[PDB]
């Protein structure tokens, strides 16, 4: 635990941009969490909600 | 833009909507702006035979 | 069957067209939620029931 300032620094850093990818998986109300998905399943007019 | 259809297709004139005539025959915008005007026709364009 | 008894059946192990089915004008509704009515020859699914 010498080197726990450096270390904290590179976990945040790490652990934040674990967040933000992981944060893609959720659809956020909507059908699915894939763009591909909604993109080949729907018509614009749905699609773009 | 003025046209003659059935009584039960007024509903497929408007936005983002499926429908027959909706694909093949008068299509509208996602984004249209303006009004649909449907009025029965019966005295004027039915015959008897 | 009725409503209260409606009949489901599965079907798994095909190659469907759904394109014969938009094209019919016998139906007075066809309406779908979850997928395009037009994009159902695009695409695989499993767990199918009618």
């Amino acid at each position: 635990s010498a080197l726990g300032k450096l270390q904290d620094v590179v976990n945040q850093n790490a652990q934040a941009l674990n967040t933000l990818v992981k944060q893609l998986s959720s659809n956020f109300g909507a059908i699915s969490s894939v763009l591909n998905d909604i993109l080949a399943r729907l018509d614009p007019p749905e699609a773009e909600v | 833009d003025s046209f003659v259809i059935r009584g039960d297709e007024v509903r497929q004139i408007a936005p983002g909507q499926t429908g027959k005539i909706a694909d093949y025959n008068y299509k509208l915008p996602d984004d249209f702006t303006g009004c649909v005007i449907a009025w029965n026709s019966n005295n004027l364009d039915s015959k008897v035979g | 069957a009725s409503v209260y008894a409606w009949n489901r059946k599965r079907i798994s192990n095909c190659v469907a067209d759904y394109s014969v089915l938009y094209n019919s004008a016998s139906f007075s509704t066809f309406k779908c939620y979850g997928v395009s009515p037009t994009k159902l020859n695009d695409l695989c699914f499993t767990n199918v029931y009618a």
